[PDB]
């Protein structure tokens, strides 16, 4: 048995001479039933990490070795609880029963071990589903400045997998995996209360590791969330895991990296915070069918400041996934919400994230949205504008109402192809802008009504129909005849 | 500040440009069928695109001291960092 | 038992001790100034262990005249306070020491000032409105009872000015206790707040807990937490809704940044302490709203250079309900007080709370005044008139909008002599959606700077002549 | 004469050797992680000499599980790939480990991945044009052999579609080979590129080299000394006319910086390494023409906030020749291949290289064109009918030549039937000669969509 000796302390970090058989990253057990992991070795000392109650550490503290590097349980009990980055339950209700352990840094799926992207995982907001859409297995950034609803687009995912969860078939189901980094306790509880307002927390696991957490639970959490989202993963379940946010861990870790006297780069960040974020997101994968299918599919968040996309994390992280959703204030002050800016932001899985009926739908969307920016200078003289680029800018107006969604409101895929139907095959054309949103809503209230064979074909089918097509505008026109503007005009022809 | 400034200004010269930009396309249909008319007192499709043209030399020059500006403030915060390790080494 | 002090570089102080004599973390070291001029008694905050039994700590007082080598006491526990209800009507600086009555509160109950935030579960969100009179807070930075608010800005913003409006508007009817803790402010401002609490017979509701920034960084980093931890007891003892307002809160994480590079830490972005994130956490989680506990804490938040990018009001925004930025601009243009309509945000500001016909006037004015400051720049280059008709008529709109969403504040009648006024909830509603009607198009704009709702605007276009 | 790990701070692990067993600088060196859960074997590379007999070195795995004092053995050389015909049709990382097979080509003839450029005599002095048989490439930016040719493109654009293209037009034509370097390659898009190239039966020509994202920085630096090493054994032991691709260059120069910071040297300015001019001339030299045999290299460069001026991209445009931009705006209206004629560019359209006529036919169709998008706008907004007549023939003579230059590339042979066509240069300038001559103004738009020469042109104007 090996002992070393605690030589300095100090804000979280802790020097152990001693332990020479000690591993990088294993855990390490401080008097009072105190958590560290090694981080630092070399000839004098062993520089490590508290992971709580720091000031309890005390010059010539007995310290054990665990010989074990770090690692969590995981297991289908999390499904529901809340838990620290060590998946200890901090929501007050018990013990959790782990199936099995899984290390925080096993090795990611392989280039040979990987299948394509295939697989829509809808999250229910049109905006994404049709311009930006994700699929399984795919990392798409959610990157925006404070207060643009980037919180808001991942908790309308996480409702909006209920259904499929509710379906009962493990190829449907998602799994959702919430980590939050450097966030105030009462965000977190909102947060799990508007999840289980709407019955999300029967299939969703929070991480949590709270502002008030040691700076190593913030650099930590992330990687307890990927591990316990991977043992689904590699299990053939399907799995949504969402980071809020890398940034707030990408400062934890820089703070740990100072406090270790390693050599800073830009900004101050260590030579491997890259590294850090790449190891992290390449987990996120979608397994081969040899390996049962399975995939996780990655949310990282990412809050900017003064909209500089430029600066360090932001281009990392932008750099490594394989598509972005820019949210902008300005557009959320302008009334579009959610504020996804449809002009820069991508996704370069692209259609293979689609059903059918959806690709079909949103082919055209895209050139009209740009279409429609261009033409935005020359809203005030309709009249000079000729007929073709009038009729042009107003379709584009329309679309634009038509992306907006409130909050906490995902739409089922069908929903999502009937309401872009609508906007793209000029379904539109005759209602108010004001009256877009509503005329929307009302719409798919009738179709669910007395219509629900045409979602029923549309969700079982994947593709709208010619007769289906035919049906739904036929009741889109007599809707139209029913309907009621704002204004009391009529929006009949 | 100075960066914050350089980026205010050339999000009011891009939007400058697009209004001149839409005056020039304005002027050239009434063409085709106020005092933003370049020198018709001392046309107005020739003014508005020697105002857009002007705006895009703008907007290059201020988008060129903002990148300067931008890699200044990286390499002097670069510079106060090492600055303070190399003396806490 | 006893060590000695070998290092002294301002504020920060070495001490060696006797094998098994090492202080824990954060305990308060007594060390002794003999010089006749500057004799007093220093209070170190143990903040390293160096390792040879050294240990390196912050000064709560000024370290001129110490000498090396002087007997260091250890009390063998952290800065402790006064707590209990004798608190309530007094004067404390970050060590507990009274200042009205020197050696008052000695023996009341004495707390550590380091303790750990309320267990997660514990914790529970808070959704109630808190009306305050102000037409800008009111409509679109809504306050929440029991939740965390905060009022960014940079230097001379009014900052201070709205703390005290805040006091005036909520603490003088308020139920409960109320603790304020003047972080590293102008001690001026703190005989000034003395005194007119003093006057409206509020003092004896409220603790008052007072670093200034002529103190050491120790005192500016250890008051926010003394005053928490009063905060703290009479939250969780006696069970009694509290007020908590600091000023500034910045001040705290300045100090904490000063000592950083002194401690052996390497600086981080912007010269910032590397624990910079961990610090303001567990300080701010600390202030916090228990189910079945109300505390409404309300903090003025420093803005280094008017940059909201910089790191530390950054990290600070995540740990807010509602947030009010004042903003240079507005505050330059007059308007006071000088809030950025655009900026701001409230966790209640939802229709789910607030109320439909709410939130719709504040996100229509929000987006009047988004699509005025788009405008701004084609106005000042080639005139409005080249506007469209409807984007002159919401230029208009929006220029009334903002003088109505200025204030005659009560606690501003000393720097325009024009006494306060308070407009309820539901007249800022209706004048708002007025408003966004041009429903008052035809009066002039100067009709609607500095005034309180309806009836005042009125007044106001009669004596000019409007109508 | 085995050396002990001392130091682990991070990826940078320090190595105490014997007094006269110091391994020499580059040097790959093997240690053992034997935890369970992290066992694999550590590659490092020495990095510095700090006295004493300790050097530090750069990890190429991660060092979790990795103890003080464990054995480390000197291979006696720096990091050594495989080469040979074997490795095409094969995936390989940093290391020269087969990934789709591990332990394949562990036989082969193993090359260290640090080698000098060619030397001053040996190089050619006189620049040579590359034929793609692209009529764009061809004509507006001709490639040049043995040079650089930068590469943008957005998602959804054809740039993976072209770079297949280049491909197979190297392996048929000119009888060459190809060779990948996915330098901070995404895995998922490495297996997509995996799965497209065997589907495509393009594999079997090129040999695929992946340093991954998920890497520490040490892999996705030498990865593309890895894969110019292959090239380079390509182009001399073999005599082939070798095609290198490099995605994404800026990662290189991006994963230098962070080995830098990591070996603790200061900063240079916007935070880059002191040796970035040294490392990005030492990594773009050896792609070089030599001998009567060229590598060729088709890179995608990333430029920081779209600033040129950003000491990553103004170093790597100093080593580059061409440039191609590949464009939603010409994807969308269905031209193949989407290059921004305007946009793109090349340092050797003169005439000293490319001769009179070249130059004049193609400056003519640039100004054509830069006038049609001019006209773009006032087309979009006021309608086509307002512009006057010369305008309108204007117009429809550079709607024409846009559409021609479009082309059937043999990479489309999968997505559409019809198999692609190879333009020789000579075809191509007379073809567009005439074109700018408004020789073809009869024929309407639709007969000058991926074609090849005159005459396919002639062939479907009959067709239609
Ligand atoms: N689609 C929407 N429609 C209306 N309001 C919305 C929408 N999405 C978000 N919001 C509101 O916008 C505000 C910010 O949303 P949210 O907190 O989710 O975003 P964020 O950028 O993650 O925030 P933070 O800075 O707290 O991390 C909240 O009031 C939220 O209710
Ligand atoms: N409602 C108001 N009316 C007029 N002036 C105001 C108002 N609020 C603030 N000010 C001005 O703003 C300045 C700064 O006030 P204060 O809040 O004390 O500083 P800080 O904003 O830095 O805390 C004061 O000099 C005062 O004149
Ligand atoms: N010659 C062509 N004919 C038809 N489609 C093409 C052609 N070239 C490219 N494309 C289309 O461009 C899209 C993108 O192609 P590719 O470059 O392979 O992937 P990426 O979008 O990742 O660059 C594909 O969906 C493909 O159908
Ligand atoms: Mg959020
Ligand atoms: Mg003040």
């Amino acid at each position: 048995e090996e002992i070393g000796t605690v030589i300095d302390a100090g804000d979280g970090i802790a020097h152990v001479e001693g332990l020479p058989s000690v591993m990088t990253q294993e855990l390490l057990e401080f008097p009072g039933g105190v958590l560290g992991v090694a981080l630092n070795l070399d000839e004098h000392s062993v520089g490590a990490v508290i992971l709580g109650e720091f000031e309890k550490i005390e010059e010539g503290q007995q310290v054990k070795r665990t010989g074990e590097v770090l690692s969590v349980p995981v297991g289908d009990a999390f499904l529901g609880r809340v838990v620290n980055p060590l998946g200890q339950p901090i929501d007050g209700q018990g013990d959790i029963a782990a199936e099995t352990r899984r290390a925080l840094e096993l090795q990611a799926p392989s280039v040979v071990q990987r299948q394509s992207v295939s697989e829509p995982l809808q999250t229910g907001i049109k905006a994404i589903d049709a311009m930006t859409p994700i699929g399984r297995g795919q990392r798409q950034l959610i990157i925006g400045d404070r207060k643009t609803g980037k919180t808001a687009v991942c908790v309308d995912t996480i409702l909006n997998q209920r259904e499929a969860w509710l379906t009962g078939d493990p190829k449907q189901q998602v799994r959702c995996v919430y980590v939050a980094i450097g966030q105030k306790g009462t965000t977190i509880a909102s947060v799990k209360r508007a999840l289980e307002e709407g019955g999300a927390m029967e299939y969703t696991t929070i991480v949590a590791a709270p502002a008030s957490d040691a700076a190593g639970f913030k650099w930590l959490a992330p990687y307890t969330g990927s591990a316990i989202g991977q043992h689904w993963m590699y299990n053939g379940k399907h799995v949504l895991i969402v980071f809020d946010d890398l940034s707030k861990q990408a400062d934890a870790y820089r703070a740990i990296s100072l406090l270790l006297r390693r050599p800073p780069g830009r900004e101050a960040f260590p030579g491997d915070v890259f590294y850090l974020h790449s190891r992290l997101l390449e987990r996120c994968a979608k397994l081969s069918d040899e390996l049962g299918g399975g995939s996780m599919t990655g949310l990282p968040i990412i809050e900017t400041k003064a909209n500089d996309i430029s600066a360090f994390i932001p281009t990392n992280v932008i750099s490594i996934t394989d598509g972005q959703c820019f949210l902008e204030s300005d557009l959320f002050n302008q009334g579009v919400r959610p504020a996804i800016n449809v002009g820069v932001s991508v996704s370069r899985v692209g259609g293979a994230a689609q059903i059918k009926a959806m690709k079909e739908v949103a082919g055209s969307l895209r050139l009209d949205l740009s279409q429609y920016r261009e033409l935005e200078a020359f809203a005030a003289f309709a009249s000079d504008l000729d007929a073709a680029s009038k009729a042009q800018l107003d379709r584009g107006a329309r679309l634009v109402e038509l992306l907006k969604q409130p909050q906490y409101s995902p739409l089922a895929v069908e929903e999502q192809v009937v309401a872009i139907f609508l906007g793209t095959q000029g379904h539109l054309d005759s209602v108010p802008v004001e009256d877009v949103q509503r005329f929307e809503s009302e719409l798919l209230e009738h179709v669910k009504a007395s219509h629900s064979d045409i979602f029923d074909g549309i969700r079982e089918t994947k593709k709208l129909s010619e007769e289906a097509e035919e049906k739904l505008v036929s009741v889109i026109n007599e809707f139209k005849k029913g309907f009621q503007a704002s204004d009391g005009s009529s929006v009949v022809v | 500040a100075t960066l914050r400034e350089l980026r205010g200004r050339i999000r009011s010269a891009g939007s400058i440009k697009k209004i001149t930009k839409a005056q020039e396309l304005i002027a050239t249909s009434r063409i085709a069928k106020r005092g933003l008319c370049g020198a018709y007192n001392a046309s107005r499709r020739r003014a508005m695109k020697s105002a857009t043209d002007n705006a895009d030399d703008l907007i290059k020059a201020l988008t060129l001291a903002a990148n300067r500006e931008r890699q200044a403030q990286i390499t002097q915060e670069i510079s106060e960092i090492v600055g303070g390790a190399n003396a806490l080494a | 038992t006893a060590g000695r002090v070998v290092r002294i570089t301002g504020p920060v102080v070495d001490v060696e001790f006797p094998r098994g004599s090492v202080p824990e973390l954060f305990n308060a070291l007594h060390a002794e100034i003999t010089f006749g001029a500057l004799a007093k008694t220093l209070t170190l905050e143990v903040a390293q262990h160096l390792g040879d039994s050294l240990v390196r700590c912050i000064s709560m007082q000024p370290t001129d005249g110490l000498v090396r080598g002087v007997e260091v006491t250890d009390t063998g526990a952290s800065i402790s306070v006064p707590v209990g209800d004798g608190v309530k009507g007094h004067v404390f600086n970050a060590l507990g020491d009274c200042l009205d009555d020197p050696g008052y509160g000695k023996d009341f109950e004495h707390w550590s000032i380091h303790r750990k935030p309320p267990a997660f579960s514990d914790l529970e969100p808070r959704t109630e409105m808190l009306e305050t009179g102000l037409k800008v807070v009111d409509l679109l930075t809504p306050y929440v009872r029991g939740g965390k608010i905060a009022l960014f800005g940079g230097a001379g913003v009014g900052k201070t000015v709205l703390i005290q409006e805040m006091i005036n508007r909520i603490a003088r009817n308020f139920g409960g206790t109320s603790v304020f803790a003047g972080v590293g402010e102008r001690t001026r401002e703190g005989n000034d707040l003395w005194v007119e609490l003093a006057d409206a017979n509020v003092l004896k509701d409220t603790a008052l807990v007072f670093g200034q920034m002529d103190e050491p960084p120790g005192t500016r980093m250890r008051v926010a937490l003394s005053a928490l931890t009063m905060a703290e007891f009479f939250r969780d003892e006696q069970g009694q809704d509290v007020l908590l307002f600091i000023d500034n809160i910045f001040r705290f994480t300045q100090a904490g940044s000063e000592v950083s590079t002194l401690l052996g830490r390497m600086p981080s972005a912007v010269g910032y302490q590397p624990t910079l994130a961990d610090e303001m956490g567990e300080l701010q989680e600390r202030i916090t709203s228990t189910r079945g506990r109300s505390i409404t804490s309300m903090q003025a938040v420093y803005v280094p250079a008017d940059d909201y990018t910089d790191p530390a009001p950054a990290t600070t925004f995540a740990h807010l309900d509602a947030t009010t930025e004042l903003s240079r601009a507005v505050f330059s243009k007059g308007i006071f007080p000088a809030v950025d309509p655009l900026a701001s945000s409230s966790t209640i500001l939802d229709p789910a709370i607030v109320g439909d016909e709410h939130y719709r006037v504040a996100q229509e004015v929000i987006r009047i005044l988004q699509r005025y400051k788009d405008l701004q720049d084609i106005i000042a280059i080639l005139g409005i008139d080249e506007l469209s008709e409807e984007d002159k008529q919401l230029v208009n709109r929006a220029r009334r909008i903002e003088r109505f969403l200025s204030q005659n504040m009560m606690a501003a009648e000393q720097f325009t002599g024009q006494p306060g006024s308070t407009v309820p909830l539901k007249e800022t509603i209706e004048a708002f959606d007025k408003l966004t009607k041009g429903e008052f198009d035809h009066l002039p704009e100067q009709a609607f700077f500095l005034i309180g709702g309806l009836d005042d605007l009125a007044k106001k276009a009669e004596s000019l002549g409007a109508k």
